[PDB]
């Protein structure tokens, strides 16, 4: 037997509230990082070539 | 250009042949009655309506 | 409404007049400043 | 007591009305109004406050001061659409919180309905100063046609439309008026509305059952912060839903001409918050009749207390008056779109009905069902 | 004065409750919710749809005539005559 | 004169309880009034069976309203059964104050 | 008390929640505004600041403003000396003062379009169906010179000149310069100057979604956690005796 | 007892009249300045525009 | 008294983990 | 208690502080600076609004704003140089605040 | 806080803003503080406590 | 100035009148305007 991942989590993580904050802080971070790029990505995909991004080349350096 | 072709097409469906029937009569009762208060612009203006809803969708895919 | 309604007051009505009647004057008298109405002047 | 942070300070107990407060068990999702009411009241100012970091106002600039916080500034275009829309929210809950108190009896409360009362009209002064800040065409004309409806006064108005325009039109002199007025209510506000959450603290908040509940009692803190703060989530997301996805939508007004004073939108209206007040003025033919009517349009609220004839101050048992509570709404609803029409015949028409309607089933209709349902019950 | 001491007099009745930890937060959400859910709309329907049907009558109709009066320009009188 | 009509609003009574909520919650018509200064004193009046009936009815309703749920179909409050136990206690309590102030009034 | 035609709800890039603007469109636009529209209508709240917004460098467009600047130049703002450079310079006013742009245009006085797709009630539709529409003056109706009949004007009736018309201008790459193919740049550089905010909210709007569509599904489950004790308890009255 | 109450209703007197001059001055700059209303009630144009418009 | 009266059951409501009688509250507990 | 007007409404019972408070009887005219010190706000406050019902928040403008308020609009003179002096005395009045609890002790608090 | 690098009409219009809302803020620290107040009473000349003459 | 300077209404129009003639309004902008106006503040030395 081991934990379920949760309960590894649990002990490693939440029983003390400082942890647990510590956690949520870190968390907050890496998160903000993943959702943008994911859900930029996303949107540009929905917009191909419609948005300045993908339209700088034609006058830009010759 | 593209604006002038997809304006005729539009008034070519079954439903813009249909009531411009009511603009036709309108125009001809109006101008040989010219005196007349009746205004031949409201006829116009269930036409107009029809041509351009079919106009838009169109009228969209040929410009850049 | 119908309960405050009574056969016994009207003592209290008529002092309230009184200082109501004195309150009402004040009114007049501190309107009549604010509003300067010419004939108020003249008065 | 030692060491018991809350009453320690004595000022920390006084914010324990948040946590340990009795909070009704059953309770719909209609109250979440209340808490996001204030929600709606602490974003605008903060939202205002910013605007009101890069906003001027004088004739010459104020269109431009909106247009440079919605172009050069940097998040000033969001500040700016998120002041716009917050307060149709504002409105769209304020009328959620009167609604409820119309249906479940939570007007028993006399005192704290009358601070309600103030409550509701000193925003609808806010809203109406502000909406005129940006000093376009809508809001220019808007400003007369209601201002000068205060004319209509016999003896003093005339006089008095003068003194609060500050001149004979609405130039400079009204515009900066309604500048400082706006930006003071919402100070004053905030102690009103703490006023009335005062009274309400005294006899805790009434049910759906409209029954007490003292038998049923539960923790604010536990259960009411989460719904709380659930109810933002939702809240947020309308206002960015609208602010993100749709700016102008619900902001009718598609005004942004800089506003000529002999020019003139046929079509002048009142936003949809004050959408009911231009309609209820329409339906008379007098002035001075619009005027009253309009105000005990909204005055009326005030009487429903007095109003009230049925045994039961829940709505939830007595069928009848669940069928006019609703029309009455649906009442409102349809002079919300009178509104915005044409002021012909078939408006006309309509609305005269419609006033006639709601004063009905507030005044009369209302008030006889709850006697009859009453009846049935043997009550 | 104080909230909690002094609310009321409850005699004779049990309450049982658990912990959160033991418990799931959403029980059978899909089955309560549909027949819940049925089961008041259809109890709400009743008392508040029909005002708001009856709005958009009004509206219907009310659009209707505008648009015909007005656009009808020919309506109040005809033209021939 | 009443034969027809009123017997229709007997029937029609029965039918004003099912439409009220507090026949479909279970909880008597009696305790779901609006809880004034009369009704409180009412209320206080209530012998030890009959009052904390009313905190349980409460109870298990609140609850009930808490959690979205309704009694089952088997365990409702039928018209039939008008407990208006409040009634006869409640009576008094406004004749008396009625009295109070025709006492007061002269 | 004329009925007013409406515009179609057009085939937009954009109509779409997170759909987005088409800059090519933009740039064609521009142009479109800048030939065909400078000389009687103004954006005032419009700066030379394209650069990112409408793919035109800042070289691109440093060059683009210093030749207006050159040619209308601070002359017209009060800039004795002033002459080719500057970027702050917002679009140049087609006329001194208001009063001036009614006398060219006879008595009317056209409307500023920096807002004019959300400042016309109707957005980008009526303003393009405006454009495009134009048509024959009904039978038995009568027009002043000035007066041309438009099937989208309030009062059926508006002062503008062929505000468009087939190779009216040419642009840089080659598209196709229709009536139409032009009022559909058009419009689009109007709605992207009318709202520049929205532009960057549609993108916004879509990472909003998301994040309160997730923060609204653990916020029901971590309320339904904290509420559960009081829906889980079930209570049974207890006889005294 | 009575030169006691005349003493404080003096004092009251006192009070009112500065009272409603200083309510009436805070009233007064609200209600009207002399920028705007010198422009009121003063206007005059003509022979400048044609025989026939309006202006 | 409460000694006579059993608790209503919260098999529903329990979490499946701690569901059965037999498991240990225990080993439940810090997974629940 | 019925129809005490302080104590009914739960609102009025709030502003008892005024009225039945315990107050020490020796008490310096110090004191005094504490309600001049709200007196003062309030002053403050009416006249801003006032002010700031005909100011202007510009470059181009402020200067003439006041300019103006001091000039053409009516009593608006002395309502800017109430607001001004206003002022002057706010501070004069606070800094007495600070010294009498500098002296007595009352920062113990 | 200047909103700029100098102090042009951005900064200008800001102390508008927070001139006007900052006294509307302190108005309710004065009643926080006078709250606090109320709970000890006022202190005196003599410095010693007057609660058996108040 | 009038009654701040003991100029009458008539008598400071007249003074105000030439000043608007001489100097007048198309110093500030009003093309063609000449004496009359009393709302026209004291004419500035020079354009800017
Ligand atoms: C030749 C000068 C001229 C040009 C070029 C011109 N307009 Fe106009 N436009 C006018 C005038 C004059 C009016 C006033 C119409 C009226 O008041 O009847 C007007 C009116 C309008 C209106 C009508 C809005 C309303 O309801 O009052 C729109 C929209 C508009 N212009 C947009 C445009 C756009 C977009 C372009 C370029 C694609 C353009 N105009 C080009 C002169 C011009
Ligand atoms: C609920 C109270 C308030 C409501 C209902 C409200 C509503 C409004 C509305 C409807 C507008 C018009 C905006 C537009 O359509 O362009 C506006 C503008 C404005 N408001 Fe608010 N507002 C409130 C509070 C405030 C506060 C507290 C401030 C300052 C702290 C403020 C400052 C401004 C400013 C400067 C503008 C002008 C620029 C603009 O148009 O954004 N408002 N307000
Ligand atoms: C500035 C606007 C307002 C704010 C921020 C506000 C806020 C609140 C909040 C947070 C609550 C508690 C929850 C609830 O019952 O929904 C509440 C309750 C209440 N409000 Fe308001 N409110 C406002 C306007 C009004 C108005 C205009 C009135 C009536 C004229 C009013 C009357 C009431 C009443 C009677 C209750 C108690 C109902 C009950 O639970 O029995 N409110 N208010
Ligand atoms: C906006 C400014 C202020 C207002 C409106 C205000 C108001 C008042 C009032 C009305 C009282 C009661 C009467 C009195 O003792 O004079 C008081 C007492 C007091 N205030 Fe102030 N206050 C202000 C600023 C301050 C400051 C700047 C301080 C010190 C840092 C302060 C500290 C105190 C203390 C310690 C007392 C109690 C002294 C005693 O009575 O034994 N206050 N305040």
């Amino acid at each position: 037997v081991a934990p379920t991942l949760t309960a590894r989590l649990y002990s490693l993580l939440f029983r003390r509230t400082s942890t647990f904050a510590l956690t949520i802080v870190v968390g907050a971070l890496f998160f903000e990082r993943a959702f943008d790029q994911g859900a930029d990505a996303i949107y540009e995909h929905i917009n191909e070539g419609k948005l300045w991004k993908h339209i700088k080349h034609k006058y830009e350096n010759k | 250009d593209p604006l002038t072709t997809v304006r005729e097409q539009c008034e070519q469906l079954e439903k813009c042949v249909k009531a411009r029937e009511r603009l036709e009569l309108c125009d001809e009762r109006v101008s040989s009655r010219s005196q007349t208060e009746e205004d031949c612009t409201e006829e116009l203006l269930d036409f107009l309506h029809a041509r351009d809803h079919c106009v838009a969708h169109k009228l969209f895919n040929s410009l850049k | 409404l119908t309960r405050f309604l009574g056969p016994r007051y009207r003592q209290l009505a008529r002092n309230w007049v009184p200082t109501a009647s004195l309150w009402g004057a004040v009114g007049a008298v501190g309107l009549v400043w604010a509003t300067d109405w010419r004939l108020i002047l003249d008065w | 007591m030692t060491n018991i942070r809350k009453s320690h300070p004595l000022m920390k107990i006084v914010n324990n009305a948040f946590i340990d407060l009795p909070a009704p068990s059953n309770i719909s999702s209609w109250w979440n109004f209340g808490s996001l009411l204030g929600i709606c009241l602490i974003l605008q100012i903060l939202t205002g406050l910013f605007l009101a970091m890069h906003y001027t106002s004088d004739t010459t600039t104020a269109f431009s001061s909106v247009t440079h916080i919605c172009r050069d500034v940097n998040y000033g275009w969001i500040i700016r659409y998120m002041h716009a829309n917050g307060a149709s929210m504002f409105f769209i809950c304020l009328y959620m919180h009167v609604g409820r108190g119309l249906y479940y009896g939570s007007y028993t409360f006399l005192e704290t309905w009358n601070i309600g009362v103030i409550l509701l009209l000193t925003v609808m002064a806010t809203a109406f100063m502000g909406y005129v800040l940006p000093w376009g065409q809508m809001s220019f004309w808007g400003a007369t046609v209601i201002t000068n409806l205060l004319s209509a006064i016999p003896y003093i108005g005339t006089n008095l439309v003068e003194w609060i325009w500050g001149g004979f039109s609405v130039d400079k002199a009204t515009l900066t008026r309604f500048f400082a007025f706006h930006f003071i209510l919402p100070f004053i506000i905030m102690a009103i509305a703490m006023v009335h959450l005062l009274f309400l603290h005294e006899t805790g908040s009434n049910n759906p059952t409209g029954i007490s509940s003292d038998v049923d009692k539960i923790p604010f803190h536990p259960y009411y912060t989460i719904k709380d703060i659930l109810g933002a989530l939702l809240l947020i997301l309308a206002l960015m839903l609208l602010v993100l996805f749709a700016p102008d939508l619900l902001g009718d007004p598609d005004n942004y001409t800089p506003a000529n004073p002999l020019n003139t939108p046929p079509h002048i209206k009142p936003e949809w918050y004050f959408l009911f007040a231009y309609a209820i003025l329409r339906s008379i033919p007098n002035k001075l009749g619009g005027v009253l009517a309009l105000a005990f349009s909204i005055l009326i609220l005030a009487l429903i207390p007095l109003l009230h004839t049925s045994k039961q101050r829940s709505m939830m048992f007595r069928p009848l008056s669940q069928c006019l509570f609703w029309a009455l709404v649906a009442d409102l609803l349809t002079l919300t779109w009178i509104g915005g029409q044409p002021v012909e015949h078939p408006y006309i028409t309509i609305g005269q009905l419609a006033s006639v309607l709601y004063f009905l089933l507030i005044l009369v209709l209302m008030p006889t069902a709850g006697t009859i349902e009453n009846k049935l019950l043997k009550w | 004065g104080r909230q909690f001491g002094h609310l009321t007099r409850v005699r004779h009745v049990i309450t049982y409750s658990l912990s959160p930890f033991e418990q799931r937060a959403f029980p059978h959400y899909f089955s309560k919710g549909i027949p819940n859910v049925l089961r008041r709309t259809r109890a709400c329907i009743l008392r508040v749809a029909p005002p708001f049907v009856a709005f958009y009558l009004v509206y219907t109709w009310g659009t209707q005539e505008f648009e015909k009066s007005k656009r009808k320009n020919p309506a109040a009188y005809e033209n021939d005559r | 004169a009443v034969s027809a009509s009123s017997r229709w609003l007997e029937g029609i009574r029965k039918w004003y309880y099912n439409a009220a909520g507090f026949n479909k919650l279970g909880l008597m018509r009696d305790d779901t009034i609006h809880e004034n200064d009369d009704v409180k004193e009412a209320i206080r009046r209530l012998p030890e069976n009959l009052y904390d009936d009313r905190v349980f009815r409460i109870k298990r309703a609140l609850d009930l309203s808490m959690r979205q749920q309704i009694l089952p179909k088997e365990q409702w409050t039928k018209y039939e059964e008008d407990k208006s136990y409040l009634e006869p206690y409640l009576k008094e309590v406004i004749r008396e104050r009625k009295e109070r102030e025709e006492w007061a009034k002269k | 008390s004329d009925l007013e035609l409406h515009p179609p709800s057009y085939p937009w890039s954009h109509r779409g929640l997170l759909s987005s603007l088409d800059h090519t469109s933009i740039r064609r636009g521009f142009q479109v505004y800048k030939q065909v529209c400078s000389s009687c209508h103004s954006m005032d709240y419009v700066a030379y600041r394209h650069l990112v917004g409408v793919c035109y460098t800042e070289d691109e467009a440093k060059a683009l403003a210093e030749e207006v600047e050159v040619q209308d130049g601070p002359n017209e703002d009060g800039e004795m000396f002033m002459r080719p450079g500057k970027l702050s310079d917002y679009f140049p006013k087609p006329y001194p003062n208001p009063e001036a742009a009614r006398a060219a245009n006879n008595g009317a006085l056209p409307p500023d379009l920096s807002y004019i797709v959300r400042a016309r009630h109707g957005g980008e539709d009526y303003v393009f169906s405006l454009l495009t529409g134009y048509c024959e003056p009904p039978t038995g109706v009568s027009l002043r010179e000035g007066l041309y009949f438009n099937p989208y004007f309030p009062g059926q009736a508006i002062g503008m000149a062929p505000p468009i018309y087939n190779e009216v201008l040419e642009f840089d790459d080659g598209t196709p310069a229709t009536m139409s193919q032009v009022a559909k740049d058009v419009c689009t550089f109007l709605r992207w100057a009318a709202e520049p905010e929205h532009d960057h909210r549609k993108r916004m709007g879509l990472k909003m979604l998301l994040m309160m569509g997730l923060l609204l599904p653990l916020v029901y489950a971590m309320k339904r956690h904290k509420w559960s004790v009081l829906k889980s308890r079930k209570l049974a009255y207890r006889p005294p005796k | 007892k009575g030169f006691s109450y005349l003493v404080t209703a003096t004092t009251t007197v006192g009070v009112a009249y500065a009272a409603k001059n200083v309510v009436s001055q805070f009233v007064s700059s609200m209600s009207a300045s002399a920028d705007v209303l010198a422009m009121s009630k003063i206007e005059i144009k003509l022979s400048d525009i044609p025989e026939g418009k309006n202006m | 008294s409460h000694t006579d009266i059993k608790v209503p059951d919260f098999s529903d409501y329990r979490r499946p983990e701690v569901l059965d009688s037999t498991k240990s509250s225990k080993e439940s507990s810090e997974a629940r």
